[PDB]
This record gives C-alpha cells, structure tokens and sequence, in this order.
RNA sequence: CCAAGCGUUCAUAGCGACGUCGCUUUUUGAUCCUUCGAUGUCGGCUCUUCCUAUCAUUGUGAAGCAGAAUUCACCAAGCGUUGGAUUGUUCACCCACUAAUAGGGAACGUGAGCUGGGUUUAGACCGUCGUGAGACAGGUUAGUUUUACCCUACUGAUGAU
RNA sequence: CGAUGCCGACGCUCAUCAGACCCCAGAAAAGGUGUUGGUUGAUAUAGACAGCAGGAUGGUGGCCAUGGAAGUCGGAAUCC
C-alpha cells in the first residue's frame, strides 16, 4: 500500500503540525506563537489531531 | 512641576518653627531638582510635608541655595532612584545614564521616562542620584562607552539645512 | 537601544574567488559565478584579507531588528560559496497509495510533466527556474534530483513541484500523495 | 524666470506643499517626471489608499462626482489642487502657473532642472522605511501610458549620454587650454585667486 | 474573555454552567428635542442602489474530515436567493422546485407612482357595559385617494466655447 | 492660512483599520517570542541556556476502590 518512510515524509509535511485554537493557522510542529496577525500572535496553539 | 529648560541642582535646608515646646528644631537638608528656587522651595515642602508633620506655614526656609558641578569636564556615569506613577499603579525605578552634570543627567531622565513612560514631570520623584564608577554600572546602553579605543563612524549623514540652498541643481551627499 | 558596532565574518576558501561592487557580492569558482544585491539592507561590507581569505560585514548603530540583518547576509554569502563550490541537490521522492506519479523531464531539465496524481487526467507542467536541473535518478523507485548553483533556485523550484502536487477537497491525513523533498544536500561531497 | 523641478526621488506631498507656495508667488513651475515621485509608506498600504478614494463615486451620477485621474503628472495636479485654494480665482490663476508631465518632454529635455532637497526621499525618509513609486502605483491603479514612457525615457538618456560625453571633451580640451595658456593668463589668474574665485 | 462540565477517553473538533466585557439600532421601550397657518398615517405591487452580522457560488484553513454528506473559520457582497394554498397583513404556516430558497437599510425607501384589502369620520348589525345619550387595540358590512405647465435631479434632443 | 524656510534637544512608534490636542463628536474585558524600558528570582568556567545518546527501573502488577486498571481511568498516600 504505501513504505512506512515515505509515509515519515508526508506525515512530515500534512499531519504534523500545529493549530492556532484563534485563527486555525498551520504552524510548524516546535511553534508557540501564531504567525497570522489576525490572532494577535496568540500563543494558545494545539497539535494538528491525528488521523484514525 | 514642570522640567522647564535645563533643570538645576539645589541643595535646600529648612527647620521647623521655633516653639516654647522645642525651643530649636532640627533642620533638614533636601536635594532638589527644579527649574528655580522658586520652584525648589515648593519641592522642599512638598516632600518635607511627605516625610516629617511639617508643613510651610509651621516651617521656614533656613538657606535655599544652588549647588554647582564639582568636575563638569569629566564624563560621568550617574545612576537615579525614580519613582513615579502610570495610569495603573505606581513604580520604583532605577536608570543610569551618561553626562557630565548631574542636574544634567536628572533633566535627561525627565525626558527620558516623558518618552519612555510618558510620565509628566509631576508624576516622578527622583530619590537618590549618585555618581556610579564605571564597573558598577548595569545598563548596557551605557556599558558599552567604556571602551578606551572607541570608535564608531556617522554613517548615514542627513543633510540639514535643507533650506538655504532649497532650490539646488546638484542632489545632496549623504557620505562623509 | 543602539549598539555601536555589530559585526561577522565569513571565511572564504582558498578555491574560491570573490568581489564586489558595493553591496552586490560576487562569487565565482568551480561551478559558476553568483551575484547577490544587498542593496537593501545598510551595512558595510569589507573584503578584508590579502588575497580576500574572509569577508567582513558591519552594521554601525543598529537596532535589534537590523542587528538580524547581519547573520542574514553572512548566511546568504556561505550558501554561495556552497552553491559555486558544491552544488545543491535537492533528492526528492513521490509518495502514491494507488495510482503512480508518472513524472517525465522535458528541456532537458527545464520542465516537469506530472501525469496520473491521484488517477486525475490533468497533466501538471512546472517550468522550473532558470539555473535548475531537474532529473529522475536511479537506485530509487521513484524520485527526482534537483540540482542547481542557487539555493533560492532550487529551493524554490523544489516548493513548485512539491505545490503542484497537492490534494484537494480530500482528508489530507489519509491521502497523503505528492512529490516531498526528501533530502537536500550537494552535487559533489565534500 | 521658470522652474524646471525634476519629480524623481521627491516625495509627494512635501514637493506639492512647496511647489504650491512659489506657484502662490507668482512663479512659474513645471513639475518634470511626475512618474519618479514616490509616496512613503510601503506600496500596498498605498494602493488601498488611492483604491480607497477611487470607490469615493456620486452615487447618483458618477459622471459629476470625485474625478480620480490615473497618470502621475494629473495625481500631483490633484494633489497640489488640494493645497490651494483652487475656487478663487487667485488659485485657479495659481493652477494656471503649474504644468505636470510624465517624462521630460522635449521643451525641458534639455533644460538644466532643478532639486529641492527639502523633499528628496534620502534626506525626508529614514533608510529602513518603505515607499511607493507614483509610476508602478499609477500602472496598477489605472495608467495606461508606463510601458510607452518607459522608452520614450530610455531614448532620451540615450541621447543625453552623448551630449554629456560631447561636453566632458568640451571640458577637457579647456582644462588643457588652461595650461597651453598658462604663460599668458598668468597674471589675471593671480587677480582671481587673491578674491577666491579661483582657488 | 475565564473555563466547572458535555464530548467512550480529552476544558477549548464542536459546545459550555457560574460569572464577566462589549457591539449594533432591522425588536420593543424610555424621553419629548423639531414639526399641530398639516411632513398624507398599515401592507402589497413596481423599481433602484447599499450594508455584511456569508444561505449558495470562487479560493482556502480546521474537524470526533475514509469516501459521500455535514459542521467551525478565513479573504469575499461579484452574482444569485424562486413558483404557490390560507391571512389586509408585517409575521407565521405548509406544498413544489432549487445551488440556495441568508438577514437587512434607504423619513419603519417608495399614495402629485398605483392599489385601498386593514386601520381611521358620517349609515347600519351583534355581543358586553351604561337608567340614558353613548363606549369597546371586540367582531361585521358599505364607504370621493385631487394638481406639475415651475426649479433641480434623471432620461433622451438641439446647441454653446 | 498670518507665523519655525530654527542646520531646535532627547527618546518612542510601522499600522494590508496607524496616529494626530478641554468640552468633543466614537470603544472594553482579554491577549502578543512586535518593539522599548523597568521589578523580583534563579545559574554561569565546582563550565550553564540551547543543539545531536543512554536511562526512567527492584520493591511495585504499591495499597487502595472497581468487571480490571499494574509509574498513566479516581482518592489519601507518597516512604526505600
Ligand atoms: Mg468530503
Ligand atoms: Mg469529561
Ligand atoms: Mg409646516
Ligand atoms: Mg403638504
Ligand atoms: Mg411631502
Ligand atoms: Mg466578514
Ligand atoms: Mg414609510
Ligand atoms: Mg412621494
Ligand atoms: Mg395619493
Ligand atoms: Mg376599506
Ligand atoms: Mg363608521
Ligand atoms: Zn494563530
């Protein structure tokens, strides 16, 4: 179906990530502030929920 | 108070009234910093009104005089004990700054917590200024003039006077 | 507050040969020859050392934003030096569940066909930026090799390809297809 | 008895708020190179702004309400009308004192034009602040006519660079005729240093 | 906004008690400032433009997003938001289609534009009240809707400099 | 639009909704690793903060309370 690498990859760049909880930006995994400037750089961020 | 102009440095002392109870009372140097006598009487009894229960009615002025700089062609490093209020409570502060006279560095820290904090100059109250030696001192905007060989060039010119010549042919230079 | 003097400086390699006019840097070597303006950013750039073994920059009076601007420069100029004396070589690799990426280098290099993502049947043409090479490489099933003098090129050259290749309208978690840059080094090692 | 003032590198409205008081004054002026001026204040933020004034329409009947003109040389007419009190008529007859071009039309191509570095952006605007080109801002807000001024400015400096070549000769050749005279002009040189003139 | 709980688990996917901070003037009030030598007072029909607090469509971010369907959010008001049964209705309600059948403003847009069903003169009926004349945001039925040729605006038509 | 066309002083501030002067004609709670200044408290050549390994177990799968929760769903415990 798929090599568990490439899938490092791919979950790399579409999976794992963070979520601004005010303006649902996609942030890089190690963010602590928002970069949009809607939010107010908010620093109240989740990770991006993993699929089932 | 108002920071007009330069500020001056007046060393004020003034007693209490004499009285059949106290036939002669202490009298209180103060250190203050103001435009003129006229206004630095009126900071010694404001401040003397907020430490002892003496007011000027029951008080006098025994000399109100100004001291001068004791070396001001030697750069020095003064260092200020503010307090002063915002719109939400009030604060101790502590700056240091570079100058030659202290009455110099006090009215250079009124203009700098005007700009800084934007406090007016009836809102601060300096509580001690002391010259500071050169290894004592904290703020690294002032730690970085003592360097021996210093040397830095002024890099971007601007022109001023842009006036006089204000219908020119040739563009400005900026490079020097 | 101001600080008087803020500065670095990058090492240059015998090998390399370097000048410049002002702020436009210029690095010639193996590989080719790299101009980066910097007119934009206010320092002083020195090309200190007989026969130049280092670069010096300097920013006099700088706030701490333009104090950023320094380790920037210095930055751009050692890519520079890496991209005219080593290459840059992006290795990148496409990641399909079911249907097969079916890539295909035209212009020898300087366009990409990408047919059958996702069993869709539009071909996706990336034109790719002036300096980079793109070919499919062997030993791996299937990926391409970027490969270029520029970093910002090939860099950006990579992001088109990668972009290109994006779904839509889908759960991006379970359809996880596309072309990623997998491995970003050099022509030749070092 | 004229001013030739170049618009490039000035910035819009300290040119226009010194442009209007000459004018004022009698004098006339004509503002060359209108596409050169540049508004501070990063580009974008600029267009939102001339975008903005552009949905200011009579919603009645827009062929009456605000004009917004799209060339550079008529956005600095405009904006110099506004400094001007543009409905008597001593500013209509102040009006008829300014004349705005985009480009260097061939009556000021070779004319010596003035600067007024009261306005320049290297001595009004800090070197890490952006700005707008009044020529890129007209071109994507409405100006049709950048692409023809564009070389019709290239053919001019083409043609500038050679009077400028046929004049550093003119300057050498007399830069050396004041040495093969020397022996004969020794005595009134001597007269014109000793006031400065010469020295 | 905070976050006790809901959400198999898990405060913040989506919600949210206890509190608390604001926005609007398309709800009703409060006030009585202008108008009583009169500003024609409900709806509907027709017609224009504007708002965005976005139902749909374009481009996107997030899910308790496998797909399909569907929720939350963003840039966004360009372009759409219908045909009918009942009621004078506004509102409401249901049928049918649809991509969707979003909310609104403009003197609660619009009577020298219409209509005049309702409201709201004088005629009469019924009920309750009053000894009575008479009363009833209680029902019923019949009941005159005037003028532009002026100035502007707009639409077209001559011409003027 | 009369008067700074002073070589005025010192700082703060970038706004893809900037800001701009009693009454006054428009905003709050709450936020920001935007930037500037302060306060208190730590550790730093007995070598820090980052950055690239191992190792987190014996008792113990502790007792507890549950259909069972074993360093992780609850609670007093919380010692070698
Ligand atoms: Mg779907
Ligand atoms: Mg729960
Ligand atoms: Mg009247
Ligand atoms: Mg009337
Ligand atoms: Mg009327
Ligand atoms: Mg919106
Ligand atoms: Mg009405
Ligand atoms: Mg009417
Ligand atoms: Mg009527
Ligand atoms: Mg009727
Ligand atoms: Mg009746
Ligand atoms: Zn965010």
């Amino acid at each position: 179906i798929i090599e568990p690498s490439l899938r490092q990859l791919a979950q790399k760049y579409n999976c794992d990530k963070m979520i601004c909880r005010k303006c649902y930006a996609r942030l890089h995994p190690r963010a602590v502030n928002c970069r949009k400037k809607k939010c107010g750089h908010t620093n109240n961020l989740r990770p991006k929920k993993k699929v089932k | 108070m108002k920071a007009s102009g330069t500020l001056r440095e007046y060393k004020v002392v003034g007693r209490c009234l004499p009285t059949p109870k106290c036939r002669t009372p202490p009298l209180y140097r103060m250190r203050i910093f103001a435009p003129n006598h006229v206004v630095a009487k009126s900071r010694f009894w404001y401040f003397v009104s907020q430490l002892k229960k003496m007011k000027k009615s029951s008080g006098e002025i025994v000399y109100c005089g100004q001291v001068f700089e004791k070396s001001p062609l030697r750069v020095k490093n003064f260092g200020i004990w503010l307090r002063y209020d915002s719109r939400s409570g009030t604060h101790n502060m502590y700056r240091e700054y570079r100058d030659l006279t202290t009455a110099g560095a006090v009215t250079q820290c009124y203009r700098d917590m005007g700009a800084r904090h934007r406090a007016r100059a009836h809102s601060i109250q300096i509580m001690k200024v002391e010259e500071i030696a050169a290894s004592k001192c904290r703020r690294p905007a002032v730690k970085q003039f003592h360097d021996s060989k210093i040397k830095f060039p002024l890099p971007h010119r601007v022109l001023r006077r842009q006036h006089k010549p204000r219908f020119t042919t040739k563009r400005p230079n900026t490079f020097f | 507050m101001k600080t008087i003097l803020s500065n670095q400086t990058v090492d240059i390699p015998e090998n390399v040969d370097i000048s410049l006019k002002g702020r436009t840097v210029i690095v010639k070597g193996p590989r080719g020859t790299l101009r980066r303006d910097f007119n934009h950013i206010n320092v002083e750039l020195s090309l200190l050392g007989k026969k130049k073994k280092r670069l010096r920059v300097d920013k006099w009076w700088g706030n701490r934003k333009e104090l950023a601007t320094v380790r920037t420069i210095c930055s751009h100029v050692q890519n520079m030096i890496k991209g005219v004396t080593l290459g840059f070589r992006y290795k990148m690799r496409s990641v399909y569940a079911h249907f097969p990426i079916n890539v295909v280098i035209q212009e020898n290099g300087s366009l990409v066909e990408i047919r059958n993502f996702l069993g869709e049947k539009y071909i996706r043409r990336v034109r790719m930026r002036p300096g980079v090479a793109c070919s499919v490489s062997q030993a791996q099933k299937d990926e391409l090799v970027l490969e270029g003098n520029d970093i910002e090129l090939v860099s950006n050259s990579a992001a088109l390809i990668q972009q290109a290749t994006t779904v839509k309208n889908k759960d991006i978690r379970k359809f996880l297809d596309g072309i990623y840059v997998s491995e970003k080094g050099t022509v030749q090692q070092a | 008895q004229v001013l030739v003032l170049d618009g490039r590198g000035h910035l819009l409205g300290r040119l226009a708020a010194i442009v209007a008081k000459q004018v004022l004054l009698g004098r006339k002026v004509v503002v060359v190179r209108c596409e050169g001026i540049n508004i501070s204040g990063n580009f974008y933020r600029n267009k939102l702004k001339y975008l903005a004034f552009l949905r200011k329409r009579m919603n009645t009947n827009p062929s009456r309400g605000p004009y917004h003109f799209r060339a550079p040389s008529r956005i600095f007419w405009r904006t110099v009308r506004g400094m001007l009190p543009h409905k008597t008529k001593r500013g209509q007859a102040a009006l008829d004192r300014l004349k705005v071009f985009d480009g260097i039309p061939p009556p000021y191509d070779k004319k010596k034009r003035m600067v007024v570095p009261a306005a320049l952006k290297v001595v009004r605007l800090k070197p890490t602040r952006k700005f707008a080109y009044l020529g890129r801002l007209a071109h994507e807000v409405g100006w049709k006519y950048q692409a023809v001024t564009a070389t019709l400015e290239e053919k001019r400096k083409e043609k500038a660079k050679i009077h400028y070549r046929k004049k550093k000769q003119l300057m050498r050749l007399r830069k050396q005729a004041e040495k093969n005279v020397e022996k004969k002009i020794s005595k009134f040189t001597d007269v014109l240093k000793t006031h400065g003139l010469l020295v």
